[PDB]
């Protein structure tokens, strides 16, 4: 049960006398009992990586074998909690230490064993029933919004012997008892799951329902879904924080798990300060977002081995809340700073790199994490249906599209929102490329649009065609200079400029363009494309007749119709409403129809 | 001329308050050296043999 | 109190580069400190990098020249490197290992502090929002700096990064609406005239009463540069979080530190990183850069301004690359602007400050700060993209407004950027010059400025 | 290439002489 330290070099310890230790087991190193993980066996020597600082660890110190892998505790007390990569409560540590530091070997439990939770069992369960893994056997009222379903661990089954009456219990009180084969087993409100081990489901279903970000360029041209995998770049000022906060304030998610992997210490203080201040509107009332949010916090100076366990902690919390029947949306910021830790740990073990120093198993570890997202039919007796949507921020090492992390990621994800540096230099936000970005969900979303917004797909198609034709013409107008241009090219240019400046371009720091609902998006695009069609038809039919129509005698006639289009983005979906905005757009459509009928 | 005048008087005033600080130091030291000498000589003359805690008998 | 006697081994079993290997050590502790006594009698100090069984691998701070394998005595301390710390350290000059080098006594300690630090709970920090008015338009106007940030100066060889550093140190204060900074200054591998420059600049502006210097010159041992930025950051942490003052830490040539890191990693036969630097250089620079900010309940702060020199003016080298992943922005000193007699030669297109958005605006500096900065940046970018093809294809094929961007280029690089090595501009003077430059364009070409701001500030 | 071949050579020297 006790080995001894034999060598120490960096975060890697070598311990002798470790006979039956298993790989990836957890151990306690030294007199401070620092947690560590077995990453190599040889004879009866074991190689451990330590999740703390190893300064001052002598040769001969004890090493205690725990017998279990790296796990998380899952129970009531996760909504509103701030952890690190190992699920250590950063607020309980400060409250109990009364200090501004995190001690070494600090051993405090992730969920407080002191709070009394209001637990009511299920009505039809009773002594003698048959229960299996996944079944919901109680409900704890965690707060005003989130109801915490108490489930059975997925590897248990039996007949009920005792189940607790409604009341107030803490996470140490026994609530259920099962008998399988004459053996007995008691269950409390908390379970324990290994973070590197995926959680079972009944079935994985296809993703068919959108995930509204609020941005027009992403909701229209490059949609995400509930259960999708997305990759954005980590770029300051481009509009990434807008997305991170929009996922939380105004979306269709129930739970939000935000993971920071390698985080500038002054950019994590911002997140930790102004997340407890954000609010959202539910049933008229205004309620804090920290009632349905959990943060995993990891900065760039914490141990390297705790940097790579952050992603797993976050995705396991996500799966735990998915198995209740909720829709979770995880944000994993700086997947690149996670790959950096992978590379460093690989180097410390003297392994052969593959490309640019990275381990050869880089794609195999990114896939194992991205492929845990999806829409599922939850395991257990009540028919549920959950989903986890992962968004990963892959920062560039200068802006290369063939970084090993970026090229390994593009083989796995279904949506890619690209970064345009030329657009971020001209202060066009959000700086989405819209010519290299892609989404592979635009065919699974078809029967949703064909049922709710039945006229949107042609608008999207034509908008994309216009935006590509403009790019074709741009590097022609650059050299020659727009003298000899067909009138249809003039209309293409001057409608593409409208689409770029008034539809794709958005300002998240204003009280009307913070979250743009989808009826607003569809209405703006519909009016713009209707104008394009009308102008093109007018100029095309009277081509060889008398009084040749041109783009210049269109900007004369309808100069204020070209202003209600360039100002559709100022309507407000909370000062105005849905029917008011729809009426305005319909009136503008009739106006431009009358103008094009009169001029022609 | 004004600079050549002030150059010396400023130096003498600084050398005055220096001596003031040094007398304060010495009057602090005279009234406290014996207690700290007792504490030091009791720490030095108190021996406690010990083996490393990592030693396996 | 460690009261047991120390152990002294005459059992050296190898000398190689900066490292000495010992056998027959009794329970070797990791990161321990060792005192070496050479045959003639001189003394050096080292730190244990790796223990394994009975072996220990010490790195000697002052080199391994003169050391043999039969008569050198290594005495083991039993403790990690704890430096003595006090408030008298202000006004004193030390060498790269903390010894007095100004004819003064050794530090009488108020405390002994571990030089690796102590991790600060991320929940006990405070977000920095107090702008520092450095008096430099290129920084104040477009790359504002909050009090508590970490923002380096990306420079090159032969460029005036010391002049910019000293001007910031001399002029830094808070934005005047109605004391001041202590300074800690570590120098890693500088020449003698750079140290002379900095000492003279500090003591000619009456500051020396409030400055602590740690100096490692290019004639000094190379392995000291590893502990130099950590004794300078352990004093700054005592002053700020125990004596409650506002500290400004300058770290000159964070490139020499990384070269010493590579030199120690290459002698240990480790799997190299990119360009030969150690594979753990990210986790190593992050334990230096992340010792900066404000904490809850204590009225002290630490601002950090490292100073790099990019090899071959390359910003994708490992050192600038990894430094950018850790610090909150960068100030970019350009060579093309230097060769045209511009000071300070700051290129604002790759410069960035990530804490600016929350330190400027109404009630902090002025309501038009962010829009003026954004429009100036966009105009500079468009003007560069014009000037490229203007020089390439056609001085007369330029449009009527493709000549306004070139006039903006000239007047912006000569009137906004170019400042003067002793000129202290307010923030509002910087903003007024920005408006005088934006008035070149008709108000229809300023798309990055709202109408409410254009109506109030453009017509003057 | 040369650095990685050096690392491998040192590996296969150590393991054989030890």
């Amino acid at each position: 049960t006790f080995g001894y330290v034999h060598g120490v070099s960096g975060p890697v310890v070598t311990a002798c006398d470790m006979a039956g230790a298993a790989m990836y087991e957890l151990v306690r190193v030294g007199h401070s009992e620092l947690v560590g993980e077995i990453i190599r066996l040889e004879g009866d020597m074991a190689t451990i990586q330590v999740y703390e600082e190893t300064s001052g660890v002598s040769v001969g110190d004890p090493v205690l074998r725990t017998g279990k892998p790296l796990s998380v505790e899952l129970g009531p007390g996760i909504m509103g909690a701030i952890f690190d990569g190992i699920q250590r409560p950063l607020s309980d540590i400060s409250s109990q230490t009364q200090s501004i530091y995190i001690p070494r070997g600090v051993n405090v439990s992730a969920l407080s064993r002191d709070i009394k939770w209001d637990f009511t069992p299920c009505k039809n369960l009773r002594v003698g029933s048959h229960i299996t893994g996944g079944d919901i056997y109680g409900i704890v009222s965690e707060n005003s919004l989130i109801k915490h379903k108490i489930m059975l661990p997925p590897r248990n089954r039996g007949t009920v012997t005792y189940i607790a009456p409604p009341g107030n219990y803490d996470t140490s009180d026994v609530v259920l008892e099962l008998e399988f084969e004459g053996v007995k087993e008691k269950f409390t409100m908390v379970q324990v799951w290994p973070v590197r081990q995926v959680r079972p489901v009944t079935e994985k279903l296809p993703a068919n329902h959108p995930l509204l970000t609020g941005q027009r360029v992403l909701d229209a041209l490059f949609p995400c879904v509930q259960g999708g995998t997305t990759a954005i770049p980590g770029a300051f000022g481009c509009g990434k924080t807008v997305i991170s906060q929009s996922l939380s304030k105004y979306s269709n998610s129930d739970v939000i798990i935000y993971v920071g992997c390698g985080e500038r210490g002054n950019e994590m203080s911002e997140v930790l300060r102004d997340f407890p201040e954000l609010t959202m509107e539910v049933d008229g009332k205004v309620e804090s977002i920290m009632k349905r949010t959990a943060l995993v916090a990891n900065t760039s100076n914490m141990p390297v081995a705790a940097r790579e366990a952050s992603i797993y902690t976050g995705i396991t919390l996500s799966e735990y809340f998915r198995d209740m029947g909720y829709h979770v949306s995880m944000m994993a910021d700086s997947t690149s700073r996670w790959a950096e830790a992978l590379r460093e740990i690989s180097g410390r073990l003297a392994e052969m790199p593959a490309d640019s120093g990275y381990p050869a198993y880089l794609g195999a570890r990114l896939a194992s994490f991205y492929e845990r997202a999806g829409r599922v039919k939850c395991l257990g007796n009540p028919e549920r249906e959950g989903s986890v949507s992962i968004v990963g921020a892959v920062s560039p090492p200068g802006g290369d599209f063939s970084d090993p992390v970026t090229s390994a990621t593009l083989g796995i994800v279904q949506v890619f929102w690209g970064l345009d540096k030329k657009l971020a230099q001209r202060k066009h936000f959000p700086s989405v490329n819209w010519l290299i970005s892609y989404s592979k969900y635009m065919r699974a979303l078809d029967e949703y649009y064909d049922k709710h917004f039945t006229e949107f797909v042609p608008l999207r198609t034509k908008a994309k065609e216009i935006l590509q034709e403009e790019e074709d013409l741009a590097e022609i107008v650059q050299l020659v200079g727009k003298a000899s241009l067909a009138e249809t090219d003039k209309i293409t240019l001057e409608v593409a400029k409208l689409i770029k400046d008034d539809f794709l371009q958005q300002n998240g720091y204003t009280p009307y363009d913070r979250f743009c609902p989808f009826y607003k998006t569809v209405g703006m695009l519909s009016n713009m494309i209707a104008f394009y069609d009308m102008a093109r038809r007018a100029v095309e039919t009277t081509a060889q007749s008398d009084n040749k129509i041109t783009w210049s005698i269109i900007r004369e006639h309808m100069g204020d119709i070209l202003y209600k289009l360039s100002s559709m983005k100022f309507k407000d979906p909370l000062k105005d409403g849905e029917a008011k905005i729809k009426s305005d757009y319909a009136q503008l459509l009739e106006d431009m129809q009358n103008a094009f009928r009169s001029l022609e | 001329a004004a600079a050549l005048g002030s150059r010396g008087s400023c130096s003498t005033e600084v050398e005055k308050e220096t001596q003031e600080k040094m007398t304060i130091l010495q009057t602090y030291f005279r009234q406290n050296r014996d207690e700290v000498l007792d504490n030091l000589l009791a720490f030095v003359c108190d021996i406690r043999p010990e083996i490393h805690e990592n030693y396996r008998i | 109190y460690l009261s047991q006697p120390r152990l002294t081994y005459k059992t050296v079993s190898g000398v190689n580069g900066p490292l000495v290997i010992l056998d027959h050590v009794k329970f070797p502790r990791y990161a321990e400190i060792v005192h070496l006594t050479l045959p003639d009698g001189t003394k050096r100090s080292g730190q244990v990098l790796e223990v394994s069984g009975s072996k220990a691998v010490v790195q000697v701070f002052e080199g391994t020249s003169g050391i043999d394998a039969k008569k050198t005595s290594c005495e083991f301390t039993g403790d990690i490197l704890r430096t003595p710390v006090s408030e008298d350290m202000l006004g004193r000059v030390f060498n790269g290992s903390g010894k007095p080098i100004d004819r003064g006594p050794v530090v009488l300690a108020e405390d002994f502090l571990d030089i690796m630090g102590q991790p600060i709970n991320p929940q006990c920090r405070i977000y920095p929002e107090e702008m520092i008015q450095t008096g430099i338009s290129a920084i104040d106007g477009m790359n504002s700096i909050a009090r508590g940030q970490k923002i380096p100066i990306f420079s090159a060889a032969g460029l005036p990064h010391n002049e910019i550093a000293a001007q910031i140190c001399r002029q830094a204060g808070l934005v005047k609406k109605s004391e001041n900074f202590a300074i800690v200054f570590a120098a890693m591998g500088v020449n003698m005239e750079t140290a002379r420059f900095f000492k003279s600049d500090f003591e000619e502006n009456g500051s020396m009463d409030n400055v602590c210097l740690f100096l490692n010159l290019a004639n000094d041992p190379t392995i000291e540069r590893i502990i130099t930025p950590r004794l300078a950051l352990t004093t700054a942490e005592f002053l700020a979080y125990q004596c409650e003052k506002h500290v400004l830490v300058i770290l000159t040539d964070m490139s020499s530190y990384a070269e010493a890191l590579r030199e120690v990693s290459a002698a240990r036969e480790e799997v190299p990183g990119r360009r030969g630097f150690p594979g753990y250089m990210y986790t190593d620079l992050a334990t230096i850069y992340e010792r900066a900010g404000r904490v809850e309940g204590r009225n002290g702060s630490i601002t950090q301004i490292p100073i790099l020199t990019m090899p071959n003016d390359d910003i994708t080298h490992p050192i600038p690359d990894l430094t950018g992943y850790i610090t909150e922005g960068q100030i970019y000193v350009d060579r093309q602007l230097h060769n045209r007699q511009i000071y300070p030669p700051i290129n604002v297109l790759p410069s960035l400050s990530r804490l600016m958005k929350s330190a400027i605006g109404e009630g902090m500096t002025r309501k038009d700060h962010a829009d003026v900065s954004n429009q100036l940046y966009a105009c500079y970018a468009i003007g560069k993209d014009v000037q490229a093809m203007k020089a390439v294809v056609g001085e007369e094929a330029l449009t009527s407004d493709d000549l306004l961007y070139l006039e903006f280029l000239q007047k912006f690089e000569r009137n906004f950027i170019a400042q003067g090595p002793y000129e202290n501009r307010t923030v509002f003077e910087t903003l007024d010059i920005g408006w005088q430059l934006l008035r070149i364009f008709p108000k229809e070409m300023l798309k990055r400025i709202p109408q409410s701001t254009l109506s109030e500030f453009y017509p003057r | 290439f040369y650095r990685l071949k050096k690392i491998q050579e040192k590996k296969k020297i150590l393991k054989e002489k030890s």
